[PDB]
RNA sequence: CAGAAUGAAUCAUCGAAUCUUUGAACGCACAUUGCGCCUUUGGGUUCUACCAAAGGCAUGCCUGUUUGAGUGUCAUU
RNA sequence: AUUGGAUAUGCCAUAUAAAGCGCUUUCGAAGAGUCGAGUUGCAGCUCUAAAUGGGUGGUCAUCUAA
RNA sequence: UUGACCUCAAAUCAGGUAGGACUACGCGCUGAUAAGCGCAGGAAAAGAAAAUAACCAUGAUUCCCUCAGUAACGUGAAGCGGGAAAAGCUCAAAUUUGAAAUCUGGCAACAUUUCUUUUGUUGUCCGAGUUGUAAUUUCAA
């Protein structure tokens, strides 16, 4: 009698993973992006769904059991019953225990789903790329409704932490400004590992990428950042999480802000560059950071420049306006296609090159070979 | 063997101590079958023994293991309870049965049996 | 139909297909929707202090206490609804409940039978209210019976001769027969 | 209090108030099962009168008993104690009839509850002689059955007593 | 603890940022100015515009690890 | 009797442990002999197979927890 | 070695409290299909109370059930 | 759409609980006391008067002697008196209303033990409870 073992006993459908583990789908798509179960194919599927032939994921039954004893599906279930005793006690007038109840919102732990799923810090530092691109996605848009206000700041805080340990370690080696914006391509703890990051622009609503999935993929990708913020810092002796200058945050200071006090990397290194505001000094002076290079910055293009537009000390004052009427002597105005190709070939680009007013040459992929 | 240096060691190492105290004995039965001196039945009575011995260590190196798991908490499992007798498992404890009101309190500390006595 | 709920239809319907007494009659014709939103917007002024937020206050009583400051001797009389049936009975037998809310829907009857009785002859102005439960939402309750204002404070006295007279004029000056005669049959 | 008022209304059994409550609730109860349990008591005051306080612990059962010869309300103390096995009797009173069944609850005690057990009023029936108190006729009405008063109303001879000096 | 008491040793709380140690397609040479092929060619990055597909994509990526087999 | 000898003792006491299958007898049926289910672990170079081990699966009732159902009672500008 | 109620003594306690008895220009709540009568083998069935009332005994004495 | 509340369910949910054996002695059930049925403890049943008495009054219950083979109708008491032992009381019914003052449970600390096996205290969060949990009172008042 077929029916009992082969292929349809270790395989076993989406609905029947419903049925073992007691969920619903809003209920299993939650914690799968947390905990890393992909569905699996047979190699024959008529075998494995026990005769029909209708088209129906599958699943490994020794990870849809492996599911059963973690703790954090009786977290869930014990937020169910926190909004029906939260709706008991706004629903019956009494504010003041709806406010008690808020700050004591059970939370789940983020430490031990990070512990199995990824054993190695290096094996670790491999899968921090598209973390920290997400890290790095949602902390320019605007506030939304399934988005966490205050999480923003978390995204803003912790690609900030890891822009400035990349900085302090230089670990940042290849560089490419693309169409979609400036790909970061570093290597930290010796994984080398690739990071893209876009412009600064008036973003707006997509309407079709699912906040609800976004929202716990950001979370599960908010654990990894600080957890590599709290063995990077551990690592370079520096402070996890940094200190961090409100003031200077309050002034667009950048990794300027998150103080990391401690608890060819000089390509451009002697080369302090400014620039005014006219291109996204952000990546500009991280990518100067790593590379060594002082970094100044107009005042509109924020606070905390170490140098001005008056200052002579600016080596090669980068102007991506090709109209500089103020290019100072020994500033020569640049373009960002010169240093993102400094970047790219490693040594001390030429700046007449690409200049302000020059043609800028075709900018290949850093990561290309 | 001396059941007082049985316990100096760890668990693993009665884990090892085990079987071949048993496949001495899983051998010697053999010898039963085939025949052979009076001294070995002898042997046989203090193989037995001594495997008696080592369960009684290994089993009294994981109950004390647990009772020390077991501190502080409110339940225990059941093999770690009393069993002195069902009639007194479920019966009063001294606390519930001092227990008294708070008319019997007031009446037995203004008023209380003193000590007297008389004069014949 | 499940094994209960074709009982759950059925004694909805033999209160009304019997003969209810005049007694019980009244318990069914209710306060009506408007009037009934008036009176729990004063009583949510005068809702007992949550049990939790007594003891708040409490702690920072017992606080200033243990250091050598007090608050005892300007303690002003407290204020709150009067609640449990059998506080409220003794309250309107010695006439101190100016307005008593009856629940329609306490399980033994007998139990509120004699209130619009008692509250007729003392003189305590009177309404039967819906959902005990929502007696039981006023006070922190999950079943409240019946309520009592007996004293709100002199912000409130002119709007509570107007609320009662609202009262009276819409229970107890109409229903004034059909407490008088049998009820059901339907 | 309202239990002045429910004692003398549950007196007046056959006026139109009282039976009204007879033939509304004999319906519920005979659709109900022959012992089911209660909620709230029916008579919120004859069980606070013998016994019932409103903590953890106290349970009303209700059970109807055919009529026309052990006396009904004993039985409805027994088959409701062989129906609940750890619970304690302390009681059980009348609150309807009809022509084919009467109608009791019982006040039932659990000795394990460790509310029971920390209360100096009820904690005489955790001890172990009140081990089915209405098998024995230990209780109200096992009692009053068995002729246990005070009154003219209510082997000590049949053997010979032959001392030693005589 | 006091009332005061009850206020500020809540405030220590609710801060939990990985305090302890837990261990103990390429771009295709794509760019404004590029040759290789004649996307588009865009002359300065102040006219390059905002390439809205981004959000699609990468929440696609992120769907296609837990939905999506392999 | 042999037996080892030199902490012996078919010793005494006894507070820690062991207690086979049954039996109120309790995963199911029986008188033997079986039939199963759930979770965990291990095994033999596969948890696509197989086996084993370990821990659980009687009923009634009580207290509490979670999940619900009710053309059962109501409120929601 | 476990355990008893004590004696003395040390530290705690929280007492803004609780209790005995005078004194009352004041109040004083008391258990129901039970009691009870009729009637079949203390039970069954029919009926069904009261507040100086109700019970049992010689107008009195004595008690306070459900 | 939503939210309370009532009722009813479900869970290998959390913690508990009931059977069965002995039955000399105890208490009930029917019963030709015998047999059968049920139910407990080291004792149990009984118990602090809805009791006697007709006195100059006695004073919960139990048991022995006596009353006594007596009254009353072959059956067959009881009051009084004499002993042994003596311990009394707890609720319901009155509003804590100037404040549900009450309690189970979950978690965490502190102890503590016939005992690492026992038994609690304190803090904290639900929950029970106004259809009434504590204080007060039981007619002797």
């Amino acid at each position: 009698q077929k029916g009992k073992a082969g292929a349809a006993r270790i395989y076993i459908t989406r609905n029947q993973a419903l049925k073992k583990l007691q969920l619903t789908l809003a209920d299993f798509r939650r914690i799968c992006i947390l905990k890393g179960v992909y569905p699996r194919e047979p190699k024959n599927k008529k075998k494995a769904n026990k005769g029909s032939t209708a088209p129906v994921t599958f699943y490994y039954t020794k990870d849809i059991q492996y599911l059963l004893h973690e703790p954090i599906v009786q977290k869930f279930r014990e937020y169910k019953v926190f909004a029906r005793k939260l709706s008991k006690a706004l629903g019956k007038g009494e504010l003041e225990t709806a406010k008690r109840l808020e700050a004591r919102k059970p939370t789940y732990s983020l430490d031990h789903i990070i512990k199995e799923r990824y054993p190695t810090f290096h094996d670790a530092l491999k899968d921090i790329d598209d973390a920290l691109s997400m890290l790095f996605l949602f902390s320019t848009m605007p506030v939304t409704d399934k988005i966490g206000a205050a999480t923003v700041a978390n995204c803003e805080r912790l690609c900030a932490e890891f822009q400035h340990y990349v900085i302090r370690s230089n670990s940042l080696r290849k560089a490419f400004l693309s169409i979609k914006g400036i790909y970061y391509q570093a290597e930290i703890f010796g994984e080398q590992i690739t990071w893209i990051v876009p412009y600064k622009f008036a973003q707006s609503v997509p309407t079709d990428v699912d906040f609800r999935i976004m929202h716990t993929f950001l979370e599960f990708y908010q654990a990894l950042m600080g957890f590599v913020n709290f063995k990077l810092y551990n690592t370079l002796g520096l402070r996890y999480p940094p200190k961090i200058d409100v003031a200077k945050s309050e002034s667009a200071a950048g990794l300027a802000a998150y103080e990391l006090e401690e608890s060819n990397t000089s390509l451009f290194s002697n080369f302090t560059f400014f620039l005014s505001r006219e291109v996204p000094r952000f990546s500009l002076e991280f990518v100067i950071r790593a590379f060594g290079g002082k970094v100044g910055w107009d005042p509109i293009l924020g606070s905390g420049s170490p140098f001005s537009e008056s200052d002579p000390v600016i080596t090669h004052h980068i102007c991506d306006r090709p109209h500089i009427s103020q290019k100072y002597e020994g500033r020569i105005y640049i373009q960002p296609q010169w240093v993102y190709d400094s970047i790219n070939k490693g040594i001390l680009e030429r700046t007449d090159l690409y200049a302000c007013g020059a043609t800028l040459p075709p900018h290949l992929s850093p990561f290309v070979k | 063997l001396k059941t007082f240096e049985l316990r100096k060691q760890s668990q693993e190492n009665l884990a090892e101590q085990l079987q071949e105290l048993r496949q001495e004995l899983a051998s010697l039965r053999v010898q039963k079958i085939a025949g052979g001196s009076g001294s070995k039945l002898s042997k046989i009575k203090t193989t037995r023994k001594d495997i008696a011995r080592i369960l009684t260590v290994i089993n009294e190196s994981n109950r004390l293991a647990a009772r020390e798991a077991y501190k502080n908490k409110k339940y225990i499992p059941l093999d770690l309870r009393q069993k002195k007798t069902r009639a007194i498992r479920r019966a009063l404890t001294p606390y519930e049965q001092s227990r008294k009101t708070l008319k019997q309190i007031k009446k037995e500390r203004y008023f209380p049996l003193r000590k007297y006595a008389l004069k014949a | 139909w499940p094994e209960y709920i074709r009982l759950q239809r059925r004694r909805k319907i033999l209160n009304l297909r019997l003969k209810v007494p005049p007694a019980i009659a009244q318990f069914q014709k209710t306060l009506d929707k408007n009037t009934a939103t008036q009176v729990f917007k004063l009583l949510n002024k005068y809702r007992p202090e949550t049990a939790a937020e007594k003891k708040q206050r409490l702690v920072a009583e017992a606080e200033a206490v243990a250091n050598g400051k007090s608050a005892q001797d300007v303690s002003k009389k407290p204020y709150n609804v009067k609640y449990g049936l059998n506080h409220v009975v003794a309250l309107i037998e010695a006439k101190k409940a100016k307005l008593v809310l009856i629940a329609s829907d306490v399980d033994p009857i007998e139990l509120v039978v004699f209130l619009p009785a008692l509250c007729k002859k003392m003189g305590v102005p009177y309404a039967i209210v819906k959902n005990k439960a929502r007696l039981g939402t006023v006070i922190h309750q999950k079943t409240a019976a019946v309520l009592a204002v007996t004293e709100v404070r002199e912000e409130d006295k002119n709007e509570l001769a107007s609320i009662v007279s609202a009262v009276d004029a819409n229970f107890s000056a109409k229903y004034d027969e059909s407490r008088r005669k049998w009820g059901g049959g339907i | 209090g309202a239990y002045k008022y429910l004692e003398e209304l549950a007196k007046k059994k056959q006026s139109d108030v009282n039976l009204f409550l007879s033939r509304v609730r004999a319906w519920e109860y005979r659709q109900m099962n022959v012992i089911h349990r209660a909620s709230r008591p029916s008579r919120p005051d004859k069980a606070r009168r013998l016994g019932y306080k409103a903590k953890q612990g106290y349970v009303i059962y209700r059970i109807r008993v055919r009529r026309g010869q052990r006396s009904a309300r004993c039985t409805a103390e027994e088959r409701v104690g062989r129906y609940c096995s750890n619970l304690r009797v302390l009681n059980s009173y009348w609150v309807n009839q009809d022509a084919t069944y009467k109608f009791f609850e019982v006040i039932l005690v659990d000795p394990s509850h460790k509310a029971i057990r920390r209360d100096p009023r009820i904690n005489w029936i955790v001890n172990p002689v009140h081990k089915h108190r209405e098998s024995r006729g230990l209780t109200s009405i096992g009692k009053k059955s068995r002729g246990i008063g005070k009154g003219h109303r209510f082997l000590r001879h049949n053997t010979l007593s032959l001392r030693r000096y005589r | 603890l006091t009332s005061e008491q009850r206020a500020e040793r809540e405030r220590e709380s609710q801060s939990n940022y990985a305090d302890h140690d837990l261990w103990a397609p390429p771009s295709h040479e794509e760019s404004y100015n590029p040759p290789e092929e004649y996307p588009k060619k865009y002359k300065s990055l102040r006219v390059v515009p905002a390439y809205s597909n981004l959000i699609k994509e990468k929440f696609e990526r992120c769907l296609d690890l837990y939905l999506a087999p392999r």
